[PDB]
RNA sequence: GGAUGACCCCAGGCGGUAGGGGAGCGUUCCCGAUGCCGAUGAAGGCCGACCCGCGAGGGCGGCUGGAGGUAAGGGAAGUGC
RNA sequence: GUGGAGCCUGGGAGUGAGGGCGCGAGCGAUAACGUCCGCGUCCGAGCGCGGGAACAACCGAGACCGCCAGCUAAGGCCCCC
RNA sequence: CGUGAGGGAAAGGUGAAAAGAACCCCGGGAGGGGAGUGAAAUAGAGCCUGAAACCGUGGGCUUACAAGCAGUCACGGCCCCGAGGGGUUGUGGCGUGCCUAUUGAAGCAUGAGCCGGCGACUCACGGUCGUGGGCGAGCUUAAGCCGUUGAGGCGGAGGC
């Protein structure tokens, strides 16, 4: 007998309301949704998680001081070129990046990761417009 | 049925002699003499004749009809080489390679 | 109806009709045997602690086999150490017969 | 090939 | 008595060039590429039938898991739970019933809980 | 590489060309160089211990007697020195040539008669080795050659 | 200048997809009004001799 | 165990450089050979997802090739890149 | 204490550039991936396997072959894992 | 090649038989296509067999968001062959070329463009162990001499 592997199945659309959850303890969650580690017939090589779909971005939570400590880097590949916002500014400019930064650290490198990626939908503010495909609250 | 001829030993570079051979694959006799007429490579006179020379076969001992040919297949193949010394600097003799095409051509019948 | 049936040191999902690889037993081909029961399930279920009391499945010994060839590699660099192996691992092919309980 | 054109002297690495 | 060469070494460059179809570039053409690109493919063989059994064993426990939390446990609690309750159903198995007979994994966490 | 036609110049000097050092085109690493180990002329006899050779005579004689592959004959009838005359004879006496016999006679005539026969090895009493009697099936004798294989392994 | 030397053979890969930019292109043709043969526009027509309408040189 | 490799059973050992030791494969040549295989196709080549061997290898089959090859058992070396 | 233990006679060797670590010292500066002895250990030859992000010698453990079976070691159990 | 003394190659094979391809077609020729010869013409003289590197044409699978000692393990897709097998490779896992030298190399230390062929522990005499035999207070012949024409025997000098 050999371990069965599922035909491919219709992806099933979520919806989390980040409204004053910790950013971290939420990201995995995500990532584990986006992984498809929940669903008995997990299988690595394939995307078969779940469609996440993340409202109030905006009002996700932070303990200590990481709103002026914690520090987002991008280099340019220009002599100087590290930038550096913090994430009392990242959320002041693209609040919907503070989590998504965080998701995607949590998933695999490499292509198929990377089109996990894809999946989530991270909005700032209470509404996203997905009404098409009828996402189910979940309360992670 | 076709139809083919082979140019042995013409003493030019097969890779120069491809891409004249590249035009014409595929395109009809007519089509294919009209491009190699107007080509501006050396190697477009001696295509032309193996082209020629297979329509020739075609029509004179294979039973086809001039106008119904294309070219079915056409390739060219490398022989032999002619090998020479080019003299150098300081006493130094390199080794020329003079290349060789074995040019083949093979026109079928495309009814309608 | 199925049945989880434990040989070869190792377990197996089966139902009648089933032909099914394990490692090799001692039994003549055209013989039967009796295989332990760990689960039974289908249209009633049973929960061995570990095996089912009673229960039994039954197997034809089609016939014994070599498995088809692994080339067991082995290479040590910088040292001259090669090693070059070929194995097959026999195996007896069974037919699934019945399901006691 | 019979003759061998002399290489460059090196670099004085003293 | 003289033994030149003569077909004994093509023969046996041709041994493994055959074993090297389907390789890149001079990998299936040059045999001293061949041969070091198969000393190469022999140990990766020699390393990953050991590592299948645990790739496997890795899947079957991930999907152990999500079939527990359905039904409110974690691997953890429901392994242990399988231990008392003296059932030896191994993981192979545990993982087939979880995906094809969702009323029968049901019974086992159900056994496992009660075990505890 | 010492016999061989070359000179013995160095061909290029030992450094700062760019190719590997080498002397002479006669060292075995060049073609048409010299070869390192191959044949040169060899005796290859050696003296067999006599009483060996001796034991060995008697032995292979022995072996055949034992199997009743020896045949003692006092005269050659007919044999004359013709090859008809010996066939004729050796089919009076069980040789039909189905099997290859070793006809040991001091008569020059007799085996002038029996050499040119594919089944049949020719040879005088002076001369039995035991090669000769272990290539063949059986074993015939004259009684004046069998006294002298008696005298050799006395 | 110190002489700078190819540091790897090339791979038929490579060396071929360099040549990603080598084909030919076919002449740009166009039929002769006056003749109807097959000639690159905004010349003499080889054949006939005729451009713009009149016998410009005979061929 | 049976009776001194005739196969079976139980137990244990089996990482490996320098290096010691054992057993084998294949190449050229000799005896076996006034034989035997061979144009109804030799040697060599090219395939094979088949059979045997732990392996080095050996079969067998198809194509190519067109005139040689050579067993069991031994013998000798210009013997494996 | 029956062990790839010991002893004796003999055939064949290789080695006679070691290196890290722990502990005891000397030299050093109560410096060096330093140097030189001693006891031990590993790498050497275990650049095979697990852990340590990666890494000969730290921790775990001595890989005859096969398994889509089970228990553990160090280390681990929020996600990458 | 060298002033010279001197150095010093490469290069064999159609077929049984030239029957070595009249004649026609394209072509300036070369070369080819037919016709013809042959058992065979990818045996056509650039000729037996015709390997490999290497170059090309055609087809099957595949690839333009992707990180790679090039493989390996898994699963899935497509093409082929007929509860299986072959070709391919999309994603996931793992993964530091070979040799040489070194305390230690993927190593940014050596060597190697790739392929074919050539290429390195032998022989003689003596010694020292071991081993298979012969004979055993004994064992053994050397040079020679006779025979043989791939036959063996004689020879005791001498040696241990
Ligand atoms: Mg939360
Ligand atoms: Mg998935
Ligand atoms: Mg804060
Ligand atoms: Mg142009
Ligand atoms: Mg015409
Ligand atoms: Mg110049
Ligand atoms: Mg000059
Ligand atoms: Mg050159
Ligand atoms: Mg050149
Ligand atoms: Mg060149
Ligand atoms: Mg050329
Ligand atoms: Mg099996
Ligand atoms: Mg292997
Ligand atoms: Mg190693
Ligand atoms: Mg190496
Ligand atoms: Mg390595
Ligand atoms: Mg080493
Ligand atoms: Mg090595
Ligand atoms: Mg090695
Ligand atoms: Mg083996
Ligand atoms: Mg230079
Ligand atoms: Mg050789
Ligand atoms: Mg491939
Ligand atoms: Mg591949
Ligand atoms: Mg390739
Ligand atoms: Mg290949
Ligand atoms: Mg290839
Ligand atoms: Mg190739
Ligand atoms: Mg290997
Ligand atoms: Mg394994
Ligand atoms: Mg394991
Ligand atoms: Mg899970
Ligand atoms: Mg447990
Ligand atoms: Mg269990
Ligand atoms: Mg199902
Ligand atoms: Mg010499
Ligand atoms: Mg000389
Ligand atoms: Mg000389
Ligand atoms: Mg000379
Ligand atoms: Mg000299
Ligand atoms: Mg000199
Ligand atoms: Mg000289
Ligand atoms: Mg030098
Ligand atoms: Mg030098
Ligand atoms: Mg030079
Ligand atoms: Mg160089
Ligand atoms: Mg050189
Ligand atoms: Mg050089
Ligand atoms: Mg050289
Ligand atoms: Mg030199
Ligand atoms: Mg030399
Ligand atoms: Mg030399
Ligand atoms: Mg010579
Ligand atoms: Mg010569
Ligand atoms: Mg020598
Ligand atoms: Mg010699
Ligand atoms: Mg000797
Ligand atoms: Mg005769
Ligand atoms: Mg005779
Ligand atoms: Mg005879
Ligand atoms: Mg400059
Ligand atoms: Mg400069
Ligand atoms: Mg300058
Ligand atoms: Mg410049
Ligand atoms: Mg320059
Ligand atoms: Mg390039
Ligand atoms: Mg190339
Ligand atoms: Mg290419
Ligand atoms: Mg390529
Ligand atoms: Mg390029
Ligand atoms: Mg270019
Ligand atoms: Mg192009
Ligand atoms: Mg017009
Ligand atoms: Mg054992
Ligand atoms: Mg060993
Ligand atoms: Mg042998
Ligand atoms: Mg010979
Ligand atoms: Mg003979
Ligand atoms: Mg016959
Ligand atoms: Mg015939
Ligand atoms: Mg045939
Ligand atoms: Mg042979
Ligand atoms: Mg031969
Ligand atoms: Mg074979
Ligand atoms: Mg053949
Ligand atoms: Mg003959
Ligand atoms: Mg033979
Ligand atoms: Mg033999
Ligand atoms: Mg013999
Ligand atoms: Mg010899
Ligand atoms: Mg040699
Ligand atoms: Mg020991
Ligand atoms: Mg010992
Ligand atoms: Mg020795
Ligand atoms: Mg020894
Ligand atoms: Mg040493
Ligand atoms: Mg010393
Ligand atoms: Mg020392
Ligand atoms: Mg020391
Ligand atoms: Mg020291
Ligand atoms: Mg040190
Ligand atoms: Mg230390
Ligand atoms: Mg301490
Ligand atoms: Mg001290
Ligand atoms: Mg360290
Ligand atoms: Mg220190
Ligand atoms: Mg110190
Ligand atoms: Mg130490
Ligand atoms: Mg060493
Ligand atoms: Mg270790
Ligand atoms: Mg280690
Ligand atoms: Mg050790
Ligand atoms: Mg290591
Ligand atoms: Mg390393
Ligand atoms: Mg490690
Ligand atoms: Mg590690
Ligand atoms: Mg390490
Ligand atoms: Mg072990
Ligand atoms: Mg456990
Ligand atoms: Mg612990
Ligand atoms: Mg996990
Ligand atoms: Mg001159
Ligand atoms: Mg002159
Ligand atoms: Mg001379
Ligand atoms: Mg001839
Ligand atoms: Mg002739
Ligand atoms: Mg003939
Ligand atoms: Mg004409
Ligand atoms: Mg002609
Ligand atoms: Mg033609
Ligand atoms: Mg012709
Ligand atoms: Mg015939
Ligand atoms: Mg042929
Ligand atoms: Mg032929
Ligand atoms: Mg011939
Ligand atoms: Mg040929
Ligand atoms: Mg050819
Ligand atoms: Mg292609
Ligand atoms: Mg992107
Ligand atoms: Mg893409
Ligand atoms: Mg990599
Ligand atoms: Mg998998
Ligand atoms: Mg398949
Ligand atoms: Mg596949
Ligand atoms: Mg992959
Ligand atoms: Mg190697
Ligand atoms: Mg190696
Ligand atoms: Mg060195
Ligand atoms: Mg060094
Ligand atoms: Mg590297
Ligand atoms: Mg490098
Ligand atoms: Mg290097
Ligand atoms: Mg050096
Ligand atoms: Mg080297
Ligand atoms: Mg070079
Ligand atoms: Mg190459
Ligand atoms: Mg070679
Ligand atoms: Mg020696
Ligand atoms: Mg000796
Ligand atoms: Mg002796
Ligand atoms: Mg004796
Ligand atoms: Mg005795
Ligand atoms: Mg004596
Ligand atoms: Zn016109």
């Amino acid at each position: 007998m050999k371990t069965y592997v599922p035909k491919q199945v219709e992806p099933r659309w979520v919806l989390i309301d980040a409204e004053g959850k910790t950013l971290g303890r939420l990201a995995t969650k995500i990532a584990t949704l986006l992984r498809g580690k929940h669903r008995p017939d997990w299988t690595p090589n394939v995307a078969m998680g779940d469609f996440v779909v993340v409202v109030n971005a905006d009002k996700i939570r932070v303990t200590g001081k990481k709103l002026e400590q914690k520090i987002y880097t991008r280099y340019s590949g220009y002599p100087g070129g590290l930038k550096k916002i913090p994430l009392e500014k990242m959320l002041a400019t693209h609040p919907e990046r503070v989590l998504e930064h965080a998701v995607k650290g949590m998933l695999p490198k490499g292509p198929l990761g990377r089109r996990l990626f894809k999946r989530l939908k991270v909005y700032a503010g209470p509404d996203h417009p997905h009404q098409a495909q009828r996402p189910e609250k979940l309360e992670v | 049925m076709e139809a083919k001829a082979i140019a042995r030993y013409v003493r030019i570079s097969p890779r120069k002699v491809r891409l004249v051979v590249d035009l014409i694959r595929g395109k009809s006799l007519e089509e294919a003499r009209n491009i190699l007429r107007y080509t501006n490579k050396r190697g477009a006179y001696f295509v032309a004749k193996v082209l020629e020379s297979a329509a020739a076969n075609a029509v004179n001992n294979h039973d086809m009809l001039e106008d119904r040919l294309y070219v079915k297949a056409a390739y060219v193949d490398e022989g032999p080489a002619l090998k020479r010394v080019l003299p150098r600097a300081r006493g130094r003799a390199d080794i020329i390679k003079k290349r060789t095409s074995h040019i083949t051509v093979i026109l079928g019948e495309k009814h309608g | 109806m199925f049945a989880i049936v434990k040989t070869g040191g190792k377990q197996y999902r089966v139902e009648p009709g089933l032909k099914l690889r394990v490692e090799k037993l001692d039994a003549e081909p055209g013989a039967t045997v009796e295989l332990p029961v760990l689960l039974l399930g289908g249209e009633k279920t049973v929960v061995g602690t570990p095996v089912v009391e009673g229960a039994s499945v039954v197997a034809e010994v089609l016939g014994h086999g070599r498995g088809k060839k692994i080339l067991v590699s082995k290479f040590k660099a910088k040292v001259q150490y090669r090693r070059k192996k070929g194995h097959r691992q026999p195996y007896t092919e069974l037919l699934i017969k019945e399901i006691r309980g | 090939p019979v003759y061998i054109p002399q290489p460059r002297p090196p670099h004085p690495r003293l | 008595p003289r033994a030149k060469t003569g077909v004994v070494r093509r023969r046996k460059h041709k041994k493994i060039l055959k074993l090297a179809k389907g390789y890149w570039g001079l990998r299936s053409k040059s045999f001293r590429k061949a041969r070091e690109t198969l000393f190469a493919a022999g140990n990766y063989a020699y390393a990953h039938r050991k590592r299948r059994k645990r790739d496997f064993r890795r899947l079957w426990i991930v999907r152990i898991n999500a079939a527990c939390r359905q039904h409110g446990l974690n691997y953890s609690t429901f392994i242990h739970g399988l231990k008392k309750a003296g059932i030896e159903v191994d993981r192979k198995n545990l993982a087939d019933l979880a995906v094809r007979e969702p009323q029968v994994f049901a019974e086992l966490v159900e056994r496992a809980k009660a075990a505890q | 590489r010492g016999e061989v036609a070359y000179s013995g110049r160095k061909i290029w000097p030992q450094k700062h060309t760019g190719r590997a050092r080498h002397g002479d085109i006669g060292a075995p690493i060049f073609v048409g160089g010299g070869v390192v180990f191959g044949p040169k002329p060899r005796d290859y006899s050696y003296t067999l211990p006599k009483k060996v050779r001796k034991k060995g005579l008697a032995m292979a004689v022995a072996d055949r007697a034992r199997e009743g592959k020896l045949l003692l004959v006092e005269a050659f009838a007919g044999v004359n020195g013709k090859t008809k005359e010996f066939l004729a004879w050796a089919k009076e006496a069980g040789l039909d040539g189905s099997e290859s016999v070793l006809l040991v006679t001091g008569n020059e005539l007799v085996r002038r008669a029996a050499r040119n026969l594919p089944w049949v090895v020719t040879l005088a009493p002076e001369g039995l080795n035991v090669y000769d009697i272990v290539r063949t099936e059986r074993l015939v004798m004259d009684l004046d050659a069998w006294e002298v294989f008696q005298n050799r392994i006395g | 200048a110190k002489h700078p030397v190819p540091k790897k053979k090339t791979s038929k890969a490579r060396r071929d997809a360099r040549r990603s930019h080598h084909a030919l292109t076919p002449p740009t043709l166009v039929p002769c009004p006056e003749c109807k043969a097959m000639k690159p526009p905004h010349t003499v027509c080889p054949e006939c001799g005729y451009y713009a309408g009149r016998k410009v040189l005979e061929v």
